[PDB]
């Protein structure tokens, strides 16, 4: 059905005026609730280094990598 | 020896140029 | 419809007005409104953010500094005294924008769609060599009066900011305009290369004022002459007479003025005071040399005989024609002249005795100021070299102006080529394709 | 062609949909990011 | 990994006594430091004389000591050479010379204290970066 | 038979042609594009390069990117369920699993797409020169994002997916491989640069050599979507260039084949050059030059000059660009000219 | 004689000349022969040039130790800056070759002629009854030579900072540029590569689509090219079959069916992109450089969290810190 017709159908907007902002507010909350940070192990502004340390948590060996990463989170990093 | 080789090729490209512009196959219609 | 697709394509819409004098007037009157609107609306924007006790160049200003130069709201050394003249100039324009905008909108959607009939005086014919030469003549006078409108402000109404001011930068009344043609027009015969800089080498207000006196007259003179004439013979067998062709000619004209402006704001010190704009490119590189020759000299170093890595002269060296200049990469800017640095120059260039004990504190801090405000910065406005750190948010007004106008100047030169190319094909008449039937090339002998 | 019917859940709908919903789920997050202070 | 009050607690005077800045003063100093210093002291160096930096140790061996709020503050009012054997208020911004360095006119004792605090706090956060130059960028 | 019915359905002419190829193309092509868009905004490169790399951390469209895996990983495929991530998703993300994901997926996606061209070509009954052409971009992707790092220590030295993250790939190659001096890279550019010329030049030659088939100025409408006569004077074009440049086409069939050749050959060459940079078999120096520079201190060419620029790039970058090497270059060891 | 000058003007302007020497040509032909002849001699035999004005001659000619790839014609001295240095400005040629005189003689004549070359690309189109604008496509590559050979030097204060005339000499211009302007991080350069990449891309698209949809008129063992005769009436390819295939690759409305709109796009894209690239170099000639995102993203304490933008800065510093070894005497590089 010719896009033109659909993007003009009041039915369309009646549906998407609900759907679009829906998706938006969802993603917004995804970030604003701090959930995204945990889904992607991404550091929060206060989690790059431990208070004193100025070294980087560089993963140094493949196989025991996951294990090594976990320990990096340990030093309150 | 190298200089000569560089200039020679250059001189050869310019020669080509000449022949290409002035000795092409006249472009015939229909 | 008065004008639709069976005229031109939508995206070439404004060319549908090539022959509707009236409406084509609304455009020009509505447009001229946008310029006043901007000028006005921007000034107030600048002033709204303007902080008196802080350099103008450190505030992203480019209009207030234009007013300041005409001697308005400033005093000793470019010190801002009264912000009223700024507010005024700003609001006035902003208002006139409404007046013009009115006329524009009016002439483009209510008034006559053509003029020729609603008044034969205003209506016009592109090919009417006389109407053209005449309207051109009217405008040649309006512009001429303007050129004098400046000569007046400077000689009678207040002055202009003269940075070269004897007592040190200050608003000064010019009462002795250079009228000597030998000098005035001398500038046009000046090289555009290093040293001899052509028009941009103007370095004192007398010539500026003087020269404008000449332009105002010479200009109005030609305004009358065109009013009272028609193009001769060659003038006619040489040019193309059409709506586009005329445009083109004015396009190439602006382009050229656009390039000249780019260089003026980049190089000139006089009509663009480093006090309101920033220090010039060369002026800043000069100041670094000044700064360090000044420093190290205090630490006990003999600047005159210091030998740098290359064996050329850490602080002072010689130019190609023998004059003593600052050393370092700054050897390329030995053509820089400036209030702050001149008192150190001798008849042979930088004098080792003055440099040795006549350097004044105001100069030391001037050199320091300008050194740390060179026209280097990023798009996101991070002053300094590309490898610098964030902190000092700044990009010299001289950099902004110069780039914007080179782009505009350029595209306009394309505009010229484009509209001129169209006009020549339009005239002879083939700007819409080769006549399938009579294909010119097909009647010419084979070169093969 | 046809007494001009057309189905609601078409085919291209999908194509333009798997590139739709997500595009918003992101441009909705990415905006909310601007408010993250230091 | 955050700017706690601790990182903000810096030496007030020569006799060991300290003061603790607040996230407001800090930011405020940082803003003022940009308004009247970055021009030449961006990142703790000194463009018009690279030999003297704002590293706390450098300020410690200064004369008089300029590595505490009291010190830097005096300096911003009546500047001197590293040996203090010469006043330079004429070619260095300071309160006693705001006529010559306008940017220093607004500046009030409250502002001077913040700027000073920033100088002692920055190296605490950045470390080597603060003192050195492009080598550390 | 269901097969021919499965076929029937697929090869059905829709808005967005699916086809057999699509069964490979769309799954991958979408996953590749998706993974990028995901990492660009959500995943970080901290545990991997000690770098913030997503919108969520503060990066803008230029600084964001899906960074390569650690150097520890080596050439590991880094599968979500492999020895590294161990089925875990978040860890996978932090170990740069998203790189081999985008890489490998997009890779198949380029296979699927070329196949598509091949499949659609066949159906529509046209020659497959659109597919031959696309071999060029495959080669680039294959040699650069796969073959290259496969020759190095690990995926870590492959170009990371991102705008800026690619500029460092460029700077690196100059600095370490002195890539600009490579005969193959040159051919590369001669082709891309020369190809972007044919493009522009041919386009203009056509638009300003058109016959008049309408009464309007906007000559776009004046075109016969249904063949017939040539829409522009091929005969006039020939004479123009033959008088301004001296040489000029005169066989649209060749003029157009040439346009396929130039840029596809260029990219092929630029690929070979890189396939060689994998083994570090670069075109770094000219021995005769180095020997004279050693014995004679006054000999200076724009070449020697460049090599010094490289030394600086390597010395000042290596530290934060190769973290796994725990480089420590004392200030006194850092090459630098005077004053700067 | 219908009148010598009357005749002269008829020859010059004659459209029957193998090579159209036009009015613009009268300026072109000489300037271009000087530029070319001086270059070739320079590149082969010119002696070392003190490009940086610090008495440290850089030899860039074949006979003085260079090969095609390294060799180049070196820029005028920095001691000279923007000053005009015509041969008649030197006590001798020896002095002129040492300060890089040949460079100016070449850039000026070339830029002069290459412009007229544009003026000519118009004239001939006029004498032949074809629409203009081709010369406007050529305004892009020209506007670049200009930016790289004149604007940048004017802006920077010296011709010694203009792009050298040689392979390696050009890489030098690039590597240093990047360090002082961070061009890769500038919108205009990016638009530039889009135009160039795109061009080559499209050049391949068109090229293939067309060549692949050619009407059969040739043998199985006969060059498919012969299927075209110079001076044909009808088209040589099925632009409807072409569009048919390409419309299915992506989707119909995202495909050209109007050969005129196709070819406009084909020309518009690269020319517009290169126009911006040329404006980039002409803009960064006044120090309005690329985006500087150094130390933008910083953490909760104030620590600096690097981005690829920073890894780029290090590579830039290396270039900065090493270029022009002996030319600097002070802290800031303002030249
Ligand atoms: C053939 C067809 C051709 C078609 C051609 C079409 C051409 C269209 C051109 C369109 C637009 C040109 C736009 C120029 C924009 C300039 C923006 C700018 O100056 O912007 C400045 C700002 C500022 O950024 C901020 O800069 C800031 C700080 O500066 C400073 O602030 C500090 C304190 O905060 C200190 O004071 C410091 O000293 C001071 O310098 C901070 O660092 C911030 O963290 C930082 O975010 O820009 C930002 O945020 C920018 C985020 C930008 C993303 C930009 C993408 C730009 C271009 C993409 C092009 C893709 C093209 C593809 C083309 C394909 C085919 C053609
Ligand atoms: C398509 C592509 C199109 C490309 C178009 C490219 C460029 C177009 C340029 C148009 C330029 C108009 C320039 C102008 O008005 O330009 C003026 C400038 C400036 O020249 C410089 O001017 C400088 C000094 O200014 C200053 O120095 C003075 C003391 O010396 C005073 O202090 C003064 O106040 C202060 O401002 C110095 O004298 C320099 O030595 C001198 O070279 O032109 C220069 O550089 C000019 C170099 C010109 C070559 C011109 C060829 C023309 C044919
Ligand atoms: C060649 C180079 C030419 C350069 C021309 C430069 C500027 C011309 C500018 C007119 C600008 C109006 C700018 C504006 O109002 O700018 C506003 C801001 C300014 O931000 C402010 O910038 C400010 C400061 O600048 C300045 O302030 C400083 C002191 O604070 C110093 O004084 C410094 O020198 C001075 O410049 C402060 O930092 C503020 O805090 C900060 O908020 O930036 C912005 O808007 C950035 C906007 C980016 C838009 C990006 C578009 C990307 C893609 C579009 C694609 C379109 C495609 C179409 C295709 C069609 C067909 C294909
Ligand atoms: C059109 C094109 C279409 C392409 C479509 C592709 C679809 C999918 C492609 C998948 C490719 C994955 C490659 C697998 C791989 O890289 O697997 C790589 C592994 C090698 O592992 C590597 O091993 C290295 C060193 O190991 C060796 O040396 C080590 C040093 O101590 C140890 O001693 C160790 O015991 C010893 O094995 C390092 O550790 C690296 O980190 C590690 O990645 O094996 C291997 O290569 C496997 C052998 C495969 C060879 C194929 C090469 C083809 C072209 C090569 C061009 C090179 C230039
Ligand atoms: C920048 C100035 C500018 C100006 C002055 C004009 C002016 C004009 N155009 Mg263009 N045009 C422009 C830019 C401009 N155009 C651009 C960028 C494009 C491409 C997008 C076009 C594409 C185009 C086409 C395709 C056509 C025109 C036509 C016309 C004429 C239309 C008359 C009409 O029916 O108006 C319609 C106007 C309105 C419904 C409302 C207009 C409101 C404006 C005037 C003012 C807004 C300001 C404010 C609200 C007014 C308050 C003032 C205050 C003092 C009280 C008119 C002379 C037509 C023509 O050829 O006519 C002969 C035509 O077919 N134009
Ligand atoms: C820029 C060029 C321009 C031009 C050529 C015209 C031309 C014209 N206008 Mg427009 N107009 C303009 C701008 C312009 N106008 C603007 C910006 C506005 C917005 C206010 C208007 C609003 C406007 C209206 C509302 C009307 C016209 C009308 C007319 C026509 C009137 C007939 C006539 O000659 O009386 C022009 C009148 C005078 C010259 C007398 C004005 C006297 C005083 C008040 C002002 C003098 C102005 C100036 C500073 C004098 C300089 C003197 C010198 C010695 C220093 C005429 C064709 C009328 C019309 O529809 O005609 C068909 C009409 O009703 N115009
Ligand atoms: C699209 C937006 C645009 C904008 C915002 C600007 C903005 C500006 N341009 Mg620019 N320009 C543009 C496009 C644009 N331009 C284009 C397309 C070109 C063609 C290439 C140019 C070419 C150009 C040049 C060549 C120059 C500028 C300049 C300027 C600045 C001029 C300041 C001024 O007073 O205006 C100009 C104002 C007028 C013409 C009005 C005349 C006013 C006279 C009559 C009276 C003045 C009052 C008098 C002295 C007081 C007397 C009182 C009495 C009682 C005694 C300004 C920042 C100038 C500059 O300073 O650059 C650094 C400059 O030289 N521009
Ligand atoms: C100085 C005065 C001047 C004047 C009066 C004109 C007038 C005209 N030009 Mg012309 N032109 C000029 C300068 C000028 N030009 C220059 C300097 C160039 C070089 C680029 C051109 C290049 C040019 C072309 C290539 C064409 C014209 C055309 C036309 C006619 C167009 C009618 C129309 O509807 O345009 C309205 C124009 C548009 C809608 C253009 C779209 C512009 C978009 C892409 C960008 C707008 C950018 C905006 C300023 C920045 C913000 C962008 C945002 C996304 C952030 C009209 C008669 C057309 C014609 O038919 O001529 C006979 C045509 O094809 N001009
Ligand atoms: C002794 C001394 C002085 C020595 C040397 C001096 C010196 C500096 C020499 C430098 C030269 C040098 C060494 C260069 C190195 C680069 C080099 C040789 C690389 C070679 C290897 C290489 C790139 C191989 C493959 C890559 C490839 C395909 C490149 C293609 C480049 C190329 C030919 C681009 C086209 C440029 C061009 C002008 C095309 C014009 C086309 C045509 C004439 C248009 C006219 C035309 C348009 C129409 O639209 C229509 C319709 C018709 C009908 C028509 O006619
Ligand atoms: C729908 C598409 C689904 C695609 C993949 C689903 C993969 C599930 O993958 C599976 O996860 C479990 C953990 O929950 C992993 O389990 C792994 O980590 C755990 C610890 O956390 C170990 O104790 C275990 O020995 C190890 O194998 C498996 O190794 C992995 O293969
Ligand atoms: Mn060739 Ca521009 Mn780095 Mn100062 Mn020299
Ligand atoms: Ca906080
Ligand atoms: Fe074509």
């Amino acid at each position: 059905r010719p896009f033109s017709d659909i993007i003009t159908s009041v039915r369309y907007w009646v549906i998407h005026s609900i759907t679009i902002p829906a998706l938006f507010i969802a993603g917004w909350l995804f970030v604003s609730t701090g959930l995204a940070y945990d889904v992607f192990g991404t550091p929060r502004p206060d989690s790059y280094y431990a208070q004193e340390q100025r070294s980087i948590p560089l993963v140094t060996d493949r196989f025991e990598a996951k294990q090594q990463v976990e320990t990096f989170l340990e030093q309150l990093k | 020896m190298e200089t000569i080789t560089y200039v020679f090729i250059f001189a050869c490209i310019i020669a080509l140029f000449f022949f290409a512009i002035f000795f092409r196959e006249p472009p015939r219609i229909t | 419809r008065d004008q639709e697709s069976s005229g031109f394509a939508w995206w070439a819409g404004n060319a549908r007005l090539i022959n509707l004098s009236g409406k084509l007037l609304g455009a020009h009157v509505a447009h001229a409104g946008l310029i006043v609107f901007w000028a006005g609306a921007m000034t107030l924007f600048e002033l709204a953010h303007f902080i008196p006790e802080k350099p103008m160049y450190e505030q992203g200003l480019i209009l207030i500094p234009h007013i300041a130069t005409l001697g308005w709201g400033v005093g000793p050394g470019g010190e801002v005294v009264d912000t009223f003249p700024f507010f005024v100039v700003g609001v006035v324009h902003l208002i006139s924008s409404a007046v013009l905008g009115f006329g524009g909108v009016y002439h483009a959607i209510r008034g006559p769609e053509t003029l020729e009939e609603y008044s034969s005086f205003f209506g016009y014919d592109w090919k009417d060599k006389n109407k053209m030469t005449t309207i051109l003549g009217f405008h040649l006078i309006v512009l001429g009066i303007g050129a004098l409108l400046l000569v007046a402000k400077a000689m009678f109404f207040g002055g202009l900011y003269d940075t070269w001011a004897p007592g040190g930068g200050d608003v000064r009344v010019i009462t002795n305009p250079t009228l000597d043609p030998r000098v005035i027009f001398g500038y046009l015969l000046k090289s555009p290369f290093g040293g001899e800089g052509w028009i941009v080498s103007v370095n004192n207000l007398e010539d500026v004022v003087g020269g404008h006196i000449w332009i105002g007259l010479i200009c109005i003179a030609g305004g009358i002459w065109h009013i009272l004439t028609t193009p001769f013979g060659w003038a006619r067998r040489a040019f193309i007479w059409s709506g586009e062709a005329y445009l083109s000619y004015s396009l190439g004209a602006l382009s050229m003025m656009g390039f000249i402006a780019t260089c003026f704001v980049w190089f000139n010190n006089t009509v663009y005071p480093s006090e309101f704009y920033g220090p010039t490119g060369p002026e800043a590189s000069q100041a670094q040399a000044m700064t360090f020759l000044i420093r190290d000299q205090k630490l006990g170093a003999n600047v005159g005989s210091a030998q740098g890595p290359t064996g050329l002269g850490k602080y002072l060296m010689r130019s190609p024609t023998g004059e003593i200049i600052f050393g370092g990469e700054t050897m390329r800017f030995w053509d820089f002249r400036g209030p702050w640095l001149e008192p150190l120059r001798g008849p042979n260039g930088l004098d080792l005795n003055k440099i040795k004990n006549d350097i004044q504190p105001w100069q030391e801090r001037r050199a320091a100021e300008y050194m740390t405000h060179a026209p280097l910065g990023s798009l996101n406005s991070v002053g300094g070299v590309a490898t610098e750190i964030n902190s000092v948010n700044f990009v010299s007004p001289r950099s902004w102006l110069a780039t914007s106008h080179f782009v505009l100047a350029f595209f306009f030169l394309v505009g010229h080529l484009w509209h001129a190319g169209r006009a020549r094909a339009a005239a002879a008449g083939f700007e819409k394709g080769i006549d399938r039937e009579s294909e010119p090339v097909l009647s010419m002998p084979s070169l093969d | 062609q046809e007494p001009v019917s057309y189905p609601i859940f078409t085919v291209r709908w999908v194509a333009v949909h798997t590139l739709a919903v997500p595009t918003i789920f992101f441009l909705g997050a990415i905006a909310a990011m601007q408010f993250i202070q230091r | 990994a955050e700017l706690t009050p601790e990182v903000l607690t810096v030496p007030l005077n020569s006799e060991g006594k300290t003061i603790t800045l607040t996230e407001k003063q800090y930011l405020e100093g940082k803003r003022l430091f940009q308004y009247a210093c970055a021009s030449c002291h961006v990142g703790g160096i000194t463009k018009t004389n690279p030999s003297l930096d704002l590293r706390t140790e450098t300020l410690a061996l200064a004369t008089p000591p300029r590595d505490n709020i009291e010190g830097l503050v005096d300096y911003m009012k009546n500047p001197t050479t590293y040996d203090g054997e010469q006043e330079i208020a004429e070619v260095h911004p300071s309160l006693r010379s705001a006529d010559i360095f306008p940017k220093m006119r607004n500046l009030t004792e409250k502002d001077l204290v913040a700027i000073a605090g920033h100088i002692l706090v920055e190296p605490k956060i950045l470390g080597d970066k603060w003192g050195g130059g492009k080598v550390y960028y | 038979g269901w097969f021919d019915i499965l076929d029937d359905w697929l090869k059905r002419d829709r808005f967005v042609f699916v086809g057999w190829s699509g069964i490979l193309l769309f799954p991958c092509a979408y996953l590749a594009l998706g993974g990028w868009l995901t990492g660009t905004t959500f995943v970080t490169s901290w545990y991997t390069h000690g770098l913030a790399s997503s919108y969520l951390e503060g990066c803008n469209f230029l600084t964001v990117a899906v960074s390569t895996p650690a150097n520890s990983m080596g050439h590991s495929l880094l599968l979500l369920w492999g020895p590294e991530a161990q089925g875990d998703f978040t860890r996978w993300c932090q170990l740069g699993g998203l790189w081999t994901f985008i890489a490998l997926h997009g890779a198949f996606g380029l296979i699927g797409f070329m196949l598509r061209q091949f499949e659609i070509a066949r159906l529509v009954g046209v020659r497959p020169y659109n597919a031959i052409a696309f071999s060029a971009p495959i080669a680039v992707f294959v040699s650069v994002f796969l073959i290259y790092p496969l020759g190095q220590s690990s995926w870590f030295f492959a170009p990371s997916f991102g705008v800026a993250a690619i500029f460092r790939f460029l700077l690196f190659f100059q600095g370490f491989h002195n890539w600009t001096l490579n005969p193959f890279h040159m051919m590369g550019v001669a082709g891309v640069l020369g190809g972007a010329l044919l493009c522009a030049i041919h386009g203009a030659t056509v638009e300003n050599t058109l016959f008049q088939d309408g009464e309007g100025a906007s000559t776009f409408r004046a075109f016969n979507p249904t063949q017939a006569e040539e829409t522009y004077s091929m005969v006039t074009a020939n004479r123009f260039w033959s008088q301004i440049f001296g040489i000029a086409f005169s066989n649209k069939r060749w003029l157009h084949f040439f346009m396929l050749f130039v840029p596809v050959t260029g990219l092929w060459m630029s690929a070979i050059g890189v396939v060689g940079l994998a083994l570090n078999l670069r075109s770094y120096d000219f021995i005769s030059q180095e020997i004279r520079a050693a014995e004679d201190p006054e000999f200076e060419t724009f070449y020697t000059k460049n090599l010094l620029l490289n030394e600086g790039i390597r010395a000042w970058m290596a530290p934060q660009d190769q973290p796994h090497e725990n480089f420590v270059f004392p200030e006194e060891v850092l090459p630098r000219g005077n004053a700067l | 004689s219908a009148n010598l000058w009357e005749r002269f003007c008829n020859w010059v302007t004659s459209t029957d000349n193998r090579l159209y020497v036009g009015w613009f040509g009268v300026i072109m032909i000489p300037t271009l022969l000087a530029a070319t002849i001086c270059f070739v001699i320079a590149f082969i035999a010119a002696p070392p040039v003190d490009i940086d004005g610090i008495r440290e001659p850089v030899s860039g000619s074949l006979l003085y130790g260079n090969n095609i790839i390294t060799g180049a014609v070196v820029p005028s001295s920095n001691a000279i800056g923007l000053h005009f240095y015509p041969i008649w400005e030197a006590a001798s040629l020896d002095e002129w070759l040492y300060n890089g005189g040949p460079y100016q003689l070449i850039i000026f004549h070339f830029l002069l002629g290459a412009s007229c070359y544009m003026g000519r690309q118009w004239e001939l189109s006029y004498r032949l009854g074809m629409r203009p604008w081709i010369c406007v496509a050529y305004s892009a590559p020209l506007a670049s030579a200009f930016a790289v050979f004149l604007i940048y030097p004017i802006g920077q204060g010296s011709f010694s900072d203009g792009m050298p005339l040689g392979i390696s000499g050009t890489f030098n211009f690039m590597i240093v540029f990047q360090a002082e302007h961070n061009i890769l991080m500038h919108p205009f350069h990016q638009l530039g590569v889009a135009g160039v990449f795109g061009g080559a891309l499209f050049c391949a698209m068109h090229g293939s689509l067309v060549t692949s949809s050619l009407i059969r008129e040739t043998t199985e063992t006969e060059s498919a090219n012969y299927g075209y005769k110079f001076g044909q009436e009808e088209e040589t390819y099925n632009i409807v079959a072409a569009h048919g295939y390409f419309g299915r690759l992506i989707f119909q409305y995202a495909s050209f069916n109007n050969s005129r709109s196709l070819h406009f796009f084909l020309a518009a894209w690269p020319v517009v992109g290169v126009w911006f690239t040329a404006l980039g170099i002409s803009t960064m000639a006044f120090n309005l450089n690329g985006f500087n995102f150094n130390h933008s993203v910083i953490d909760a304490k104030g620590n600096v969290i690097n981005t690829w933008a920073d890894i780029i800065n290090r590579a830039n510093l290396g270039m900065e810190v090493m270029h022009e070894r002996n030319a600097h005497n002070f802290p800031l590089d303002l030249a």
